[PDB]
């Protein structure tokens, strides 16, 4: 006990904390290992995802090497602050912290061969720009970028410890509106004016779930358009009936579009769902204009040719519109 | 509704055998109530209490100050109670509207139903999302049932008009009216004109008396 | 405990008893509305209508 | 709880059907136990059907699919070797159990089928 | 530490809400007042008729079972207040305490688990979603008894029923948590919408056959 | 300390915005960049035609007037930047500085107060909230000029005007619904609703009296 | 300091995102990674057909020009990475 | 992945058309390699158009632009000088790759077009 105490104090003694291991020698080599716990809500409005993980950095420091005391020591909160650790940081994070309750979720373990293992429990909100042009039929690519802040590749090299097995816990993710199709681990040397900095990238590919939108967006619009087509089969002299039908279908379409864009994320630029809804709106508007033409031509100014043409052309045109939309966006 | 919001404090670690709290004198002092930021509720005074709450760590002296609050009803009155009753009256207007005006009466009834449906959503805009029913929700539901009943009454009227032992005798004749049975369905409008207001007045009386006095 | 919040009612027997008493209330108020119908409809018919409705309210209250 | 039943047993397709509170035990893992040897982790599949994880020995030979519409997990095998003769088990794991490769973390097991080649 | 926490802190008014107590034999009691936001994955497929199981996982960070072991002091009476808890949407039907030894490559770590089963209460859903949906679906059938020649009345009734169903569906999602996947309430609303749609479409056939040709 | 403060801070990037400047005569000047979320009462009874008066009250915590005396340096020139304030919805009408001593039976404590009067701009409200209601009421008046036997037209007009009024009133949630108090906009909307209701009741009377019996 | 900032902080994971570099001469280089929320008054009278001018003002808190003198290092090439800025 | 193809080699217009996952590689830069000389950056364009950057040697002479009608980037080379002869390439750069002026930061390079005048 006291032997361990005085040996740890001696290990602290003679240690320069501002100097990395092997300052004049070859660069330090740090192996990263991530254990994902969960991916929380993913925001289209903010274009970011919140990720919780256990982040581990493994390296070798000959300064912190001891002989005897076969057990591997474990510094916890106070003397841990008196050791050099890499200045690793997440390039694209927007807000992150180490969990505090009950105690600081940090760990430092020193093996007798000078090896150091530094574990942290980190929650981080990372930026993920999204291509919301095929929304809700879109597929996204989010990334987490890990980089050294001050040291270039000549001083520190990073790598994935364990190779492709470095990152674990991907299966634990249970996002409601997204499914993780694939993930990748990449290592690069980004070149700045100062020099080549190390970089690691943990990338996920997400595919959105579509049945929600099929249930609440595409089906009601199609049903409302089919209802709007009923005017062509209603008698042409039923002015109040046909006018009420057409204008109320238009009102229902506007109601659907407005409340849909209220409940959906803001997303202040064009999507695919907007084009589909606008197509349905134009179809019902054209149906009402068709009745207006009928009323002016006949009964104003043996079914009539205008309605006979409408009955066959409107479903046919809507089918072609659906075909073009689905082929273009799928 | 009225509430008694508490503010309770005690020593976290020291039990009753180690620390004992006492009010200094005359409970607590309150500034002028007009300066207070209470807009939805009205202050109805306060009170103080002290007890010995039993916990696993030990016995602790818990002091507490309760503030009494009573909700103000004006905003919810004008927002829901008056529009709902006016829409119900507009539903009753169909009975005085002539029976032969089929599109008029049908549109009136169904649009009153739609208006009640629209009004039904603003109720829970100022309350936590709860699972149970409040008095205003009950009132709105009853009004919805009333307008639905009015539209159903018109539908029935339109259909039926557009189409076309000792001390008594017979047991059934005495306990039923199967004799003769028709004629009364034509005067269904006259019946409804006085039936619906009486039902709504009875509902209002019972509802308001129960919620104001017996509770 | 409140009728609007069935989560607080102790038991399904209590729920059923409350529901039946409420049905009795609704039926007797149906009579007090048909007191309006005494104006137009024939007296024997209206009297029989409340006779049956009060009988039903009584049965609901007994249940 | 969850009740698991394995069936089936060179295109071989084993099927592990789950009943009960399947949501509380999302991850499902296939193991194999040859005679004499202890249980070995063959594969694991998540709830949503993505992010499958295979062992090093049989990473490319086998493929695991999922369909929550019927609560069944399919373990396909393309090319089988004579070291693969063994009793194949299916198991379920909690959401905060731990690692995938350790059978102790898995709560509910199946009777297990037999395959010989 | 709590393994499934997303954000937590120890209250610090008037001082740190912490307590140390010593006993002559050597026992130490260490208390904290902690507010924590824990993760609870939810199977909302059967919403609002669903039943959730929300857990809190307590685990040692660095030490393993060779160094530290956990147990619930007092056994099943180690957690209190659950009967006192009240929620606006849920009822705590049952709570359970479990103790396990999760296994990892480094070694076996101790774990405690406090699980709650929550049952959602449906009175307001029945009042506002299911009831007016059924009533409007019934109102859509009045067109069947309305006269066949009267076209304005039947068309207005059917299309306004469709509009009212659309209004109900939209405004519901202006209150319901977005929860973006299919739910039982959504299936019921879609069924009612299809019913009123077919009711309106029926008059199209009637009018075409008996007036048009 | 600021008496009516709910939460305030001193900026801390790149360094703490805090300066101490000494003078050869022993004098000291201390400067801080603070962002305070001070609380001020509001009379939203006349909203949106109201005129708020918000205040910031500066006070000593421990010392009485016998030990510390607060005053405004420069008289009325102590506060600057009122011209620099630019609020989108409000417009500043006047600012005032008042120094005094709150008198207690135990002693006297100094206090300073900086008050702003903030009129509200009513053009936006007159454009969005008020004008559509007036136009809808004027549209509801159209029924009186339509032929008395146009039952479908007049009834549809009246009831759809009522529906539009209800739609406006419910999706007016932008205008202070979350906190409920009876304001002036509410009274105006209620009056317009009553007017359209009476407009429909007028045709009810007309139809019963002149078309039937 | 940033005279228009409303809320600013220096990112602090894993370590505090700062940096100091010294050279054989007396020069010192000091880097920080900073996120700020800066006020930008907008003329939205022509919304949505509007064009906005946003600004970031950098100033000393208590030193005059007699003590400290600022300048953009590199002139117009001082600020880099504007092409990375993309908004919807 | 993404594939870049050059075309169009007084005023000379050079069009580089990109096909594939263009969103993951938003920035496009232009480089020139004269015979016997090292590859040198000339200019760069962002994703949403605008924010053009240029090298000092070709300032106020060359102006890059993009329309994204068919995912095409136009160099629009003007004021051509005899020193401005080289093999011109268009390359793609990710959202997080580093500086614009360094060829190593660019992932995919096009075939390259020759201009000799
Ligand atoms: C909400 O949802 C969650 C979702 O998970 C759900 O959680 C499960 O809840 C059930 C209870 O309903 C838990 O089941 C219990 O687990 C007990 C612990 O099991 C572990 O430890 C066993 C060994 O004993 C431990 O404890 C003793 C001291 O008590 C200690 O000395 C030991 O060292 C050790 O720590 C172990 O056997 C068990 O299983 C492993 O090992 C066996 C070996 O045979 C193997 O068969 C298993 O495959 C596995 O590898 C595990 O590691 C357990 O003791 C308890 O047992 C009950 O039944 C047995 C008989 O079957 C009785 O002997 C015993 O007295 C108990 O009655 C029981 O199985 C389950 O673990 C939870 N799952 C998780 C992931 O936490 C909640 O219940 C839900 N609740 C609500 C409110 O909705
Ligand atoms: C927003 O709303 C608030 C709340 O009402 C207003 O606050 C008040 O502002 C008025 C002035 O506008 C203040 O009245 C002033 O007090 C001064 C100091 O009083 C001293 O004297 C008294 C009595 O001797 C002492 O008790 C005290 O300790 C001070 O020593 C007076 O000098 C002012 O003078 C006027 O009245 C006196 C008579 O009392 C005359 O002799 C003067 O000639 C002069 O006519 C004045 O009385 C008031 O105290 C403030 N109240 C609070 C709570 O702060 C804001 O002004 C308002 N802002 C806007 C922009 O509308
Ligand atoms: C506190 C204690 C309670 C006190 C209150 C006591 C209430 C007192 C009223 C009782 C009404 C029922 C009495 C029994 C009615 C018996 C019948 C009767 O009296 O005569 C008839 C109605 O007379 C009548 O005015 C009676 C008309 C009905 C009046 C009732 C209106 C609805 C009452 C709403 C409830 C309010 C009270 C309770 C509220 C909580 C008219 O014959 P008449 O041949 O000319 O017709 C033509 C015919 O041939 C049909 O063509
Ligand atoms: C002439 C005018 C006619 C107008 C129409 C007159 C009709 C009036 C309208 C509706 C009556 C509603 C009766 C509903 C009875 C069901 C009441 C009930 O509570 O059932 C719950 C669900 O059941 C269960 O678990 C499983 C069974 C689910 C079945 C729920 C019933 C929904 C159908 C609703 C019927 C609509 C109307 C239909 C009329 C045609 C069980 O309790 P629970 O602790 O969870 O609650 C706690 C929570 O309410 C907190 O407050
Ligand atoms: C201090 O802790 C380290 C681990 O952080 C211990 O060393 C490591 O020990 C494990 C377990 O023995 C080694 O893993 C594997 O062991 C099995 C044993 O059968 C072997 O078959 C595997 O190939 C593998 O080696 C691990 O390699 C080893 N290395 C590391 C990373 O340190 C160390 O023994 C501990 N010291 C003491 C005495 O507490
Ligand atoms: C009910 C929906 C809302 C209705 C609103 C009010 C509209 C008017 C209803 C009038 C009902 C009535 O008295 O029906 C009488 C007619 C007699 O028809 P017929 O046999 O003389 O041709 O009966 C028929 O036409 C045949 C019976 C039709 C009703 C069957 C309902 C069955 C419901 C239970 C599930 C099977
Ligand atoms: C007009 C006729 C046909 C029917 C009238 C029935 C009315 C009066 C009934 C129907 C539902 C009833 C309410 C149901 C539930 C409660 C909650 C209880 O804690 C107090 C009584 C109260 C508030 C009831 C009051 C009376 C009530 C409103
Ligand atoms: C005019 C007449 C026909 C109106 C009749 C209205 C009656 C049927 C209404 C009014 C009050 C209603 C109750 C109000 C509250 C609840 C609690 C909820 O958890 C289940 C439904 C239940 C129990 C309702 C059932 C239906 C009810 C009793
Ligand atoms: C919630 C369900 C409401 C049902 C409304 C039914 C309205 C029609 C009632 C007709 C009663 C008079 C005619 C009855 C004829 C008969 O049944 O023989
Ligand atoms: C809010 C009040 C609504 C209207 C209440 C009307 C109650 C009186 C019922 C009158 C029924 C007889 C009407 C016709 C009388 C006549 O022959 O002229
Ligand atoms: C704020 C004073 C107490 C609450 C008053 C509420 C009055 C609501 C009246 C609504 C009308 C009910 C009777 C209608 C009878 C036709
Ligand atoms: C503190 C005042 C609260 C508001 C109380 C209601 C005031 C009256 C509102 C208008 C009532 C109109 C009823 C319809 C028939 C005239
Ligand atoms: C709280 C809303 C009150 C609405 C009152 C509307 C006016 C009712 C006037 C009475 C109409 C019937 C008079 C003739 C009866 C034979
Ligand atoms: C409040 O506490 C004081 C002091 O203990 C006591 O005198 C008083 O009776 C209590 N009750 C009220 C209503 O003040
Ligand atoms: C577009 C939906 C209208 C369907 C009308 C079909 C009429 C069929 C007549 C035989
Ligand atoms: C605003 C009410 C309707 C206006 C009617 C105009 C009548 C014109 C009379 C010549
Ligand atoms: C809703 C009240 C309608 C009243 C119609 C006219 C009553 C009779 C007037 C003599
Ligand atoms: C925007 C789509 C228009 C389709 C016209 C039929
Ligand atoms: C996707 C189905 C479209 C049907 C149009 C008639
Ligand atoms: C949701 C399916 C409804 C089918 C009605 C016939």
């Amino acid at each position: 006990m006291s032997f361990v105490k005085e040996t740890v104090d001696k290990l602290l003694k003679g240690y320069d904390i501002r100097l990395r291991p092997d300052f004049g020698g070859p660069p330090v080599c740090v192996g990263m290992n991530i254990d994902i716990a969960s991916i929380d809500m993913v925001s289209e409005v903010n274009m970011d995802y919140t990720l919780t993980m256990y982040f581990q950095q493994y390296w070798r420091d000959k300064r912190l090497a001891y002989s005897g005391i076969p057990l591997n020591l474990t510094l916890d909160n106070r003397v841990a602050d008196q050791l050099w650790v890499p200045d690793t940081y997440f390039l694209n994070d927007k807000k992150s912290f180490v969990h505090g309750v009950t105690v600081k979720n940090r760990m430092i373990r020193l093996h007798p061969d000078g090896t150091v293992l530094y574990g942290l429990r980190i929650t981080t909100t990372a930026a993920c720009m999204m291509d919301l042009r095929r929304y809700p039929l879109d597929e996204q690519n989010c990334t987490l970028e890990i980089e050294s802040y001050g040291y270039t590749t000549d001083d520190i090299e990073f790598y994935w410890r364990g190779g492709d097995k470095a990152v674990t816990g991907v299966e634990r993710i249970e996002l409601p509106q997204f499914s993780i199709v694939e993930h990748r681990l990449v290592s690069r040397n980004v070149v700045f004016a100062t020099g080549a900095y190390p970089r690691l990238s943990l990338s996920f590919r997400l595919k959105r779930n579509i049945g929600y939108f099929i249930l609440q967006t595409y089906m009601p619009s199609i049903l409302i358009t089919i209802l709007s087509w009923v005017s062509f089969w209603i008698n042409y002299d039923a002015s109040a009936a046909r006018v009420a039908l057409g204008i109320t279908t238009v009102l229902t379409m506007t109601t659907i579009n407005t409340h849909l864009r209220e409940t959906l994320p803001k997303i202040p630029y064009v999507k695919a769902i907007d084009m589909y809804l606008m197509g349905c709106f134009v179809f019902v508007f054209l149906a009402l204009l068709e009745y207006a033409f009928v009323n002016y031509i006949f009964f104003g100014r043996d079914v009539n040719a205008i309605d006979r043409w409408s009955r066959i052309v409107f479903p046919f045109t809507f089918s072609l519109f659906n075909l073009v939309y689905w082929l273009y966006y799928v | 509704d009225e509430h008694s919001c508490p503010l309770e404090f005690s020593s976290y670690g020291y039990p009753r055998e180690e620390i004992v709290y006492q009010w200094k004198r005359s409970s607590v002092e309150v500034g002028d109530t007009r300066s207070w930021r209470l807009y939805q509720f009205s202050f109805v005074g306060l009170r103080n209490t002290t007890e010995v709450v039993k916990t696993t760590s030990g016995d602790y002296v818990v002091m507490s100050v309760y503030f009494d609050l009573s909700r103000r009803m004006g905003y919810f009155t004008i927002q829901t109670y008056i529009p709902c009753t006016l829409i119900v009256v507009l539903s009753w207007v169909s009975f005085w509207i002539n029976k032969d005006a089929v599109p008029a009466r049908t549109s009136l009834g169904i649009t009153t139903v739609l208006t009640m449906t629209t009004l039904s959503t603003i109720a829970r805009k100022s309350l936590p999302k709860v699972s149970y029913v409040t008095a205003m929700d009950l009132f709105v539901s009853v009004c919805f049932i009333f307008v639905f009943s009015a539209l159903v009454e018109y539908g029935t009227l339109h259909y039926f008009v557009s189409n076309r032992c000792l001390d008594g005798k017979d047991c059934a004749s005495f306990f039923c009216c199967f004799e003769d049975c028709h004629i009364r369905i034509a005067k269904m409008d006259s019946y409804a004109r006085i039936f619906f207001p009486t039902a709504f007045c009875l509902f209002n009386l019972v509802y308001w008396v129960s919620y104001l006095y017996l509770g | 405990g409140s009728f609007t919040d069935f989560s607080t009612i102790p038991s399904s027997a209590f729920k059923a008893a409350a529901f039946f008493v409420l049905l009795s209330m609704v039926l007797i108020l149906g009579c007090i509305t048909c007191f309006s119908l005494f104006f137009f409809c024939n007296t024997a018919t209206v009297y029989k209508i409340c006779a049956w409705m009060q009988l039903l309210a009584a049965l609901c209250l007994v249940l | 709880q969850v009740q698991l039943v394995e069936s089936g047993g060179g295109s071989l397709r084993l099927s592990c059907a789950a009943s009960g509170h399947t949501f509380n035990y999302p991850i499902m893992g296939w193991f194999r136990q040859a005679p004499g040897k202890e249980r070995e982790f063959v594969g694991a599949i998540s709830w949503s059907g993505g992010s499958t994880s295979y062992a090093d020995s049989v990473k490319d030979r086998f493929t695991i699919s999922r369909d929550n519409a019927k609560n069944t997990v399919y373990l396909e095998m393309n090319n089988l070797k004579p070291e693969d003769t063994a009793v194949y088990y299916c198991a379920a794991k909690g959401r905060y159990s731990g690692g995938l490769y350790y059978p102790t973390n898995y709560d509910y097991w199946g009777q297990g089928t037999q395959v010989t080649v």
